[PDB]
């Protein structure tokens, strides 16, 4: 609520802009670096005082003529060097180390395109790349070996584009254009065996390649939440957020309100709807919001260029006291938003190669 | 063979259709689908368009 | 056998006016769309 | 690093050169054979015996090779190949069934440093191995099929060298007599014809200690069983004679070049001519009488050369190849012959031909009897190359 635009920069390529990323994987006192993916360019910046933003090292995919879609900050424990994975329409993952200035880990195998990227909260060597072919594959980048794949015979019959890790990394929600809500429990006794074995592999050990697993049976599924495409769901602790093109944001929990999320069987089909933070002027999908580091403040842009802001405090959809921040200069399409590792700096990115930084007015 | 019917295991007793149902090699040739004596294949990007199928053996 | 035809421009300007064998191309794991290796190319 | 970057650029280059070489290859070569093997083989040599099937252009030839692998069992392998004696027969020339295969496999230890068949009976062969003992085999007694148990039977193998090494030469006249070189700076001799049932391991009959450095090449005179010479990293070669009292004092000695030398080859026809390459991009030759004066030197190669051989049926032809991934052919009859400026800009008159059709470096090249105009060659990329030059160059 206590915010105002203080900075705004525009890229010269005029290409549509895509997923933003702020390096929350930092240390206290580190320079506050954030990254953003364009069509084929990748750019990084660091926020500075007075409203200044210093452009950092920026690259371009001059070989692959494709529109990058998703990116996720990365960190290496061995060298203590942070990185950031990227992805796009060609379904190829590249992970550039700013210390190395380059990417040397090449990962292909997805069918059509990649529309989601997110790391495990605890293990930085595990990543989920949601794909266009309805596939949910897992990679052990540290061993460069593939891990179990999700979906398959009883997975989503339509392209999935939105998924989320929980805070502890135990269950993974998934939603796509089919409006289905499928989640899988990481803690399933089988998987960490493979994850442990994913870290225990040698290509020269034997001719037999590593055996990644396959899953087709989510711990729960439904489609009643939205009658239109769903593109924004997040793990609000034990609660689940969900946003569609129908200009509404709804939070909900499985079964009845007293039912434990972890006690829910796959056969369950009941729903408990407790979210009404609705919006408007954003009837199109492929818009993504942002969250503060401490899960206390929600900010969502708008196609017409405004902001829809709410806190995660005792403020609840019983009244939904919205904060509609707006900058007149930005009205084309707010493609994404990104918070810092705090609630002080907000960077809003418009589609027309232009960004708009909002700093907290506290 | 003139019929569209594969010689049933309980019928073509002369070609060993019933004989050695566990074994893989039989005198008959029109009894394979029951036994599923499939050949080994290879998956590769076809020259014509996208993915294609290649046979491992002559 | 090289043809070793003699040079002739009257025919050449007017005209201007593969015994492989074996598993050539690389194959991929059908289950996971991943490249195979020759080491396991048999039991697969 | 930039060197890693440049090598990566070099990876593109070698692919380009092979593509470009392939494009021009048919109009300059009369035969193009290619085959890739599962595990690289360091050396290869043709079986002297050959047979040509009646009414069939493809001629039956047999090749012997070793095995070099990362961590698996190595084998001693003999392979057969069919090559069209008649090029008029146009499944390009023959049937679609293929013209090359492998027939013999026997468990091998380490990698074949050097292996040859003894001339008086090609069935019996000796193999230089990473182990100190030089293994000896005959494919007639041993099964053609590989033995999966992993056991090998180096029957009548040779002892006498403390470590492994390179350099093997059977006596062209004495049956069972061979000179072997090692890192022990010593040259060891055996008499297989005199070998009893002593336990299938034969100690060195005679040990020579002439070279100060690691002796890497040693060969008998192609006409004389008494005359032989050795070549080591000492950049100095020494000529030897049998029964010549102490085994460390050579009959003759001379420094071949300014860098290490590991390649020696006498002329089968001319007794006096003895070709000597070197690592300093230089190949030369010497005379049995004139040791002090070099007859001629060849320096077209752009890297080290350690494999040299004289062409069969052709006294005027000598060839050599090395790490430059190039093979150079030389005409002795054309040494210093006047040539047009379009030739001097291309190469010296003595330079007969230059071949570079292999992405990987070639470690061995070998022709065969009855076919003076084809050369087999083994590259690091497991590639077996056989090719025939156009007759036009030699009319
Ligand atoms: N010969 C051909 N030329 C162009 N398209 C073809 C084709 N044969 C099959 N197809 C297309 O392929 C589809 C069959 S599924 C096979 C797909 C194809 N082999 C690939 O991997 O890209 C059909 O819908 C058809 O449209």
């Amino acid at each position: 609520y206590s915010f105002k635009c203080v900075n705004s920069l525009k890229e010269d390529h005029n290409q549509p802009l895509f997923g933003v990323q702020f390096n929350w994987h930092s240390k206290e006192g580190d320079p506050l670096v954030f990254a953003t993916v364009g069509s084929n360019r990748v750019t990084l910046y660091e926020c500075h005082s007075q409203g200044e933003i210093r452009l950092l090292q920026s690259y371009v995919d001059a070989d692959a003529d494709e529109n990058f879609y998703t990116c996720a900050w990365t960190y290496d424990s061995n060298t203590s060097h942070p990185l950031l994975a990227v992805a796009g329409s060609r379904g190829i993952i590249r992970i550039i180390n700013p210390i190395t200035m380059q990417c040397i880990k090449h990962y292909v195998g997805h069918g059509n395109a990649i529309n989601e990227l997110k790391f495990h909260p605890r293990d930085p060597n595990l990543l989920l790349s949601v794909s266009k072919d309805h596939a949910l594959r897992l990679w052990n980048i540290q061993t460069d070996t593939l891990v179990a794949i999700f979906g398959g015979v009883e997975g989503h019959r339509d392209e999935v584009l939105s998924a989320d890790y929980d805070l502890l990394g135990e269950k993974i929600m998934s939603c796509g254009m089919d409006h289905s809500l499928k989640l899988w429990r990481i803690n399933s006794k089988r998987m960490m065996n493979a994850i442990k074995e994913s870290y225990d592999y040698n290509p020269n050990k034997t001719n037999r390649p590593f055996i990644s697993q396959k899953i087709h049976f989510p711990d729960f599924s439904t489609r009643d939440i939205h009658r239109n495409y769903v593109d924004c769901v997040r793990w609000l602790g034990d609660l689940i957020l969900s946003k569609s093109c129908e200009n509404a944001i709804v939070c909900w929990k499985p079964g009845k309100m007293e039912d434990d999320i972890d006690k829910i069987k796959p056969s369950e089909s009941n729903v408990t709807i407790l979210g009404r933070f609705d919006y408007s002027q954003c009837d199109i999908w492929y818009m993504r919001f942002s969250m503060d580091f401490w899960q206390k403040m929600l900010a969502l842009g708008n196609q017409v260029g405004k902001l829809y802001v709410w806190d995660l405090e005792v403020e609840d959809p019983h009244k939904a006291k919205c904060t509609t921040l707006t900058h007149h200069k930005c009205g084309a399409a707010i493609r994404q938003t990104s918070f810092s590792r705090d609630s002080s700096i907000l960077i809003a990115v418009c589609d027309d190669a232009s960004i708009w930084r909002w700093d907290r007015l506290r | 063979y003139l019929a569209v019917r594969e010689c049933d295991p309980d019928l073509c007793l002369t070609c060993g259709a019933a004989d050695h149902w566990d074994s893989k090699n039989v005198s008959c040739k029109n009894c394979s689908i029951q036994r599923g004596s499939k050949k080994h294949l290879l998956l590769a990007p076809s020259d014509v368009a996208g993915w294609g199928i290649f046979i491992k053996d002559p | 056998r090289p043809k070793r035809t003699k040079a002739s421009m009257s025919e050449f300007l007017e005209s201007e006016d593969t015994y492989s064998s074996g598993h050539n191309r690389l194959y991929f794991h059908s289950d996971t769309c991943l490249p195979l290796r020759p080491q396991e190319m048999e039991v697969d | 690093k930039e060197a890693a970057f440049d090598d990566a650029v070099e990876e593109r280059v070698i692919n380009e050169e092979y593509k470009i070489w392939k494009k021009n290859t048919p109009f300059l070569y009369d035969l193009v054979m290619t085959h890739a093997l599962e595990w690289p083989s360091l050396t290869a040599q043709w079986l002297p015996d050959v047979t040509r099937p009646e009414g069939k252009d493809f001629s039956i030839h047999r090749l012997v090779l070793g095995t070099h692998t990362s961590d698996e069992q190595n084998h001693l392998v003999i392979a057969s190949v069919q090559l069209p004696n008649d090029d008029a027969q146009f499944g390009g020339f023959g049937s679609v069934s293929g013209k090359i295969e492998i027939e013999i496999k026997i468990n091998h230890e380490g990698e074949v440093n050097r292996a040859r068949y003894m001339p008086q009976n090609p069935c019996i062969i000796a193999t230089k191995t990473p182990s100190s003992d030089v293994l000896v085999f005959d494919y007639t007694k041993h099964p053609s099929k590989p033995d999966p148990s992993g056991e090998c039977n180096p029957d009548l193998r040779l002892r006498g060298h403390q470590k492994e090494g390179y350099g093997l030469s059977w006596n062209p006249n004495l049956s069972g007599h061979l000179l072997s070189a090692s890192d022990d700076h010593t040259i060891c001799l055996w008499d297989i014809s005199a070998v009893p049932k002593e336990g299938k391991v034969v100690d060195a009959k005679t040990i020579f200690t002439g070279h100060t450095a690691v002796v890497e090449d040693v060969s008998w005179h192609l006409l004389h069983e008494s005359l032989f010479g050795s070549v080591a990293d000492d950049q100095k070669l020494m000529i030897w004679d049998t029964r010549s009292n102490n085994t460390s004092k050579p009959s003759h000695s001379v420094d071949a070049h300014t860098a290490e030398v590991n390649c020696l080859s006498f002329n089968p026809y001319s007794e006096f001519i003895l070709a000597t390459g070197s690592a300093d991009k230089t190949v030369a030759l010497w005379d049995l009488r004139n040791l002090k004066l070099k007859l001629h030197s060849f320096e077209s190669h752009k890297d080290e050369i350690f494999q040299v051989q004289w062409s069969p049926h052709n006294e005027t032809i000598l060839a050599s190849s090395g790490t430059d991934r190039r093979l150079n052919v030389w005409d002795l009859s054309k040494i210093g012959e006047e040539q047009s400026p379009e030739d001097a800009e291309d190469g010296p008159p003595e330079l007969l031909f230059i071949h570079g059709g292999h992405t990987a470096k070639i470690s061995d090249f070998s022709w065969n009897p009855n076919e003076p105009w084809v050369i087999c060659s083994v590259s690091e990329d497991n590639i077996m190359q056989v090719w025939q030059m156009a007759e036009n160059i030699y009319n």
